[PDB]
């Protein structure tokens, strides 16, 4: 199809226009008095929603160009939103921002590459005085305080974060799930969690969560590129008069094997969910093996002669749960005996006795601490559904932003880490007047989100800013109450990994719509 | 041309 | 369909448009200052690159004219891709210049055949004093500045690169693979390349690297013109039933041949992949056998009544790996037996023994190196995934210069050796006015490269390649810091293929589009 | 009219 | 008669538009090696002349902004003829390139009042140093 | 003084350390040295050379160097004649600065109707 190019200002303004689309239509949700969006629907009333995420998700415009720039930067709201799982209308305003003042130094004619070189010169000293500025976050008392501040101020959250943390250490596996009774419970189970992602969109079971969800299924090991669905007949033929989901670990499914299993899945028979086998080399093949002493299977390995199409019921392990997410998958309660996976470990430990180099010893130590760890499972405990809805949906916000504080600690929050940061590196400078330009350009965009933020408040953003410029500390404006404040005191905190992230992904999508020249599409017929 | 399995396979 | 002819300066009119189009699209992304250009997917985020062949590929635009020009262009890019394995963009920046400048020439009213006379003249020279230029690089210790300049400054990939080709001889056959540890690895299987291409584009299995590659596949070997996909059925059943690709040499697959197994690759089942059998005459019989017996299998030939139908698994051979680019196939590690190959080098050697004529005796020694010789694998090793594709990447990249490098030597890059080329040539002159103005366009055109590297870099074009002309020997101007010095020391090198290659075709081009007088396209309906 | 084999050759 | 009113950055585009136009119209004829400018009177032979003051004579333009441009640009060439008698054509051309980097800064987003200091500071130091340069 | 537009860069070359009191008056200062190179690139241009090439070969020289375009050579202006008053090139700098310092400053404007 015949290609639309342009160059250099006309396609910067196409890409500008399309990023003031989208960051006018998402930053409005920002903080605690954000407005509403109304996104409309196939049929029925429109849904109503507070959320920088749904808003983004449906923008897309008509022009092309202007379509490419809503698309670029919604593409790093996204990669911020799955890396710390917040921040994703942070990282949009602070993406607006950047692309503004750089699109408008470009036009006065500054080299776009010196601008880039003082906006990553720029960024990468506010992430050491943001690091600096962190406070450490370990402390039971303070897991307790951020599950509280998570889950809009209540002590039950944070309590069973705060248990479930101790009991399974701070690096643990932990899982959410639905209670029985009004009363919570937490317990932990033998199981494990790898990092590795569906191989399409396709098999998600839980569109508002963005996972699939597989209870009692069966798990088919395969140490063989998986392909020729012929082959694979028989085990799904087998797994679906059982009335069983089936989650495949394979080292990859190629073409022609993941379309099928899709389409048999959307059809309704079977509830097949293929997954890359974790790691690769030997440590894939020993990782797999670990994987079926866990969930009591064998692998169905083609070197030896296994001949994929021969396997039965019994070869596949099975586990009370599977979830996978975007990126990790985690098993829960495998029925793989206590008595195989204590011998796995010690197998394990033994090899790290006569492990040689630093490398094995930290691969074989990660093994055991993944066998021996387990998974926590919190059942959430209320009287109605809505109630256990809500309080699932807490306990998750909660336990993310409390595994966010313990990674990286917490600094305050509203906005105010990062006019700190700014404000301390007013004597940064390039090496040439461009360099210092982009260097002012980024601090002077790490403010946007405090602005933002009280615009939506409906008071004046400058006044604002400026008083909380002249303060120092945690000094800070509570739009929730209007006031000033400390804002550690007043509970306001935000992990220091969610403003990093977002400010980093924010700088590279920036860099790379400066640096941009020349911009092809598709014929607007 | 989808062959379907006894079962319900609708092999494409 | 009605076509639409155009003659003379309307068609040279819309040639140069076209060209500009193109060129301006692809020259923005050269030297390690170039810049980012956008490109629009069917679906998701627009991908952003600084590649010049990615931005080539996707530049056709709606008039049929212009379209042509474009074209045009691009053939000879590609050309210049597939012979040295770099330097498209610098091939499309001097096409676009000799055309511009030739066109314009063409239009003050100077006979175009002188032109084009003047033009090759000009390059013929240019090209004896870049070899005059040109300093070897055999030299192992040259080998592992080749591979460290090539991949980013690393030391490793230059010693691999260097210990392979020490390994396994200057001209051997060296293929990069995945490895397992962190360690890398090199070592050599019984394996041989032949220069031979895919039938069609449709095999390729590996979009990012244009290549067909099998594992552990079955290799069938036809001494007849594979017709009558009838005969072909069994075998592919055979195949297909045991779970393995397939790999056709036969001497040529006609119509309704490859188009049944295309159909068959693209729906899933089989993954063959024919190829033409390399050689001709009785030397096609003779390499035939050569590859049967370093393969284990047997070459089934029609003239003695093989019957291909009844062909059996035991018939074909097996390889470890086959990958199959755009005009070469390598076959990696087959399971031939070592006293089999080791005959049959013995036997090709006793025929060298009594060969009679010098052509014999040189075809015979080819077949007696491409057999004992082996190819060298080289084991990237590396931690995590990304860096393993990072280091695959970047060690076939260096691989590709080094053999370049060792085949033709090196050149200052930068476009230096190009300006110092024009310059040594101030004295060409032809037979006439039009061959003295066909040389000096030639000339001027020489200079576009450096001139557009300073333009990305952002400083004054003319004033750097006045300083560069200036100078002599290896002065030049590294954009990376911005300053002067000596190419060579400061690293920055060039094959010599790589630019001949590169002046070569843009000058065939833009011969071609200079003596074009008229064009005919289809209806703009 | 493509012949379908048993074992799922797609004959044109 | 009715008046039509711009602001801001409308304004300055107009006026950028008419100063390009009269300053491109005038700086051909500059230096030994000026080229000719062909203007047309009433009747008879066009008038062909290297003079930037015959050139900038007749520049105006149908547009009324820059008309406005142009004739601003043309009155400060003028003052300059009558102060030293000599380099219209060199006032005019520096005028355009100050002013067009001037507009680009502004449209970048500096405060006007700020850069005319600046320019008039450096004026200032120009005009020392070039006393200082003066032989008698 | 010297001729050609010399002078001028001669003058912008010896003030290139002057800074004002913020960014934007350091802009302005840097606009007007930049800008006091335009006769010379304006001279050479229509003398058919390269601007940019002939301008920062002038820059590099010292005293009364610079460019003859009658006859396409370099040289001490002073001697080969080339001379300019310096009441000329002070008048037209300063009356070019005060022109554009009002364009400038300009914010709205007033016209009659097109018809």
């Amino acid at each position: 199809a015949a290609k639309d190019v342009k160059f250099g200002n006309d396609a910067r303004v196409k890409m500008l226009r399309g990023v003031n689309v989208l960051a006018d239509a998402v930053k409005v949700t920002l903080g605690p008095k954000g407005r509403n969006v109304v996104l409309d629907k196939s049929f029925g009333a429109p849904t109503i929603t507070k959320d920088g995420v749904s808003v983004a998700r449906e923008i897309e415009l008509e022009d092309k160009f202007e379509n490419m720039g809503a698309q670029m930067v919604k593409e790093v709201a996204s990669k911020a939103n799955d890396a710390a799982g917040d921040g994703t209308t942070t990282a949009t305003v602070l993406a607006q921002a950047i692309i503004t003042e750089g699109l408008k130094a470009v036009a006065a004619g500054m080299n776009p590459m010196d601008l880039k070189r003082g906006i990553d010169k720029a960024v990468t000293a506010a992430v050491e005085e943001l690091k600096a500025l962190s406070v450490p976050c370990s402390d039971s008392k303070a897991i307790a305080q951020v599950g509280t501040i998570s889950a809009n101020s209540d002590e039950t959250v944070g309590k069973l974060i705060a248990e479930a943390m101790d009991k399974v250490g701070k690096e643990g596996v932990i899982t959410v799930e639905d209670g029985t009774g009004l009363q919570d419970e937490l317990d932990v189970v033998e199981g494990m969690q790898f990092d590795r992602g569906y191989l399409s969109p396709y098999f998600i079971n839980k569109p508002e969560t963005g996972a699939v969800e597989l209870e009692s299924p069966f798990i088919l090991l395969a140490d063989k590129k998986i392909s020729n669905i012929r082959e694979m007949l028989p085990v799904l033929e087998a797994v679906a008069k059982a009335g069983k989901p089936l989650l495949i670990i394979a080292e990859d499914v190629e073409g022609e094997a993941l379309a099928t299993l899709v389409v048999n899945t959307m059809r309704g028979i079977v509830k097949v969910a293929a997954v890359k086998a974790p790691g690769f080399g030997d440590r894939r093949k020993a990782m797999l093996q670990d994987i079926a002493t866990l969930t009591g299977g064998t692998v169905i390995s083609e070197e030896i002669g296994m001949e994929l199409e021969k396997a039965t019921l019994e070869d596949l392990g099975q586990a009370k749960r599977v979830v996978i997410n975007k990126d990790t998958t985690t098993i829960i309660d495998g029925v793989g005996e206590e008595a195989a996976i204590q011998g796995r470990v010690a197998q394990i430990r033994q090899q790290i006795e006569e492990a040689t180099s630093d490398y094995d010893r930290e691969k074989l130590q990660e093994r055991v601490a993944k066998l021996a760890g387990g998974v926590a499972v919190i059942k959430v405990g209320a009287a109605t559904e809505v109630e256990m809805k809500e309080k699932k949906a807490r306990v998750e916000d909660a336990l993310h932003a409390t595994r966010a504080a313990v990674e990286e600690g917490v600094v305050a929050g509203g906005g105010v880490a990062l006019i700190r940061v700014a404000s301390k590196l007013a004597d940064l400078r390039g090496q040439n007047e461009d360099q210092n330009v982009g260097i002012k350009v980024a601090l002077r965009a790490m403010e946007a989100p405090l602005r933002q933020i009280v615009l939506n408040c409906g008071e004046e953003p400058s006044v604002v800013a400026n008083t909380v410029k002249g303060g120092d500390g945690n000094y800070g404006y509570n739009a929730a109450t209007e006031e000033y404040g400390n804002m550690i005191d007043m509970g306001i905190l935000d992990p220091t990994k969610v403003t990093r992230s977002a400010l980093q992904y924010a700088a590279s999508v920036a860099g790379l719509m400066i640096t941009t020249e020349c911009m092809v599409t598709d014929l607007p017929k | 041309s989808w062959m379907t399995t006894p079962w319900g396979f609708h092999l494409p």
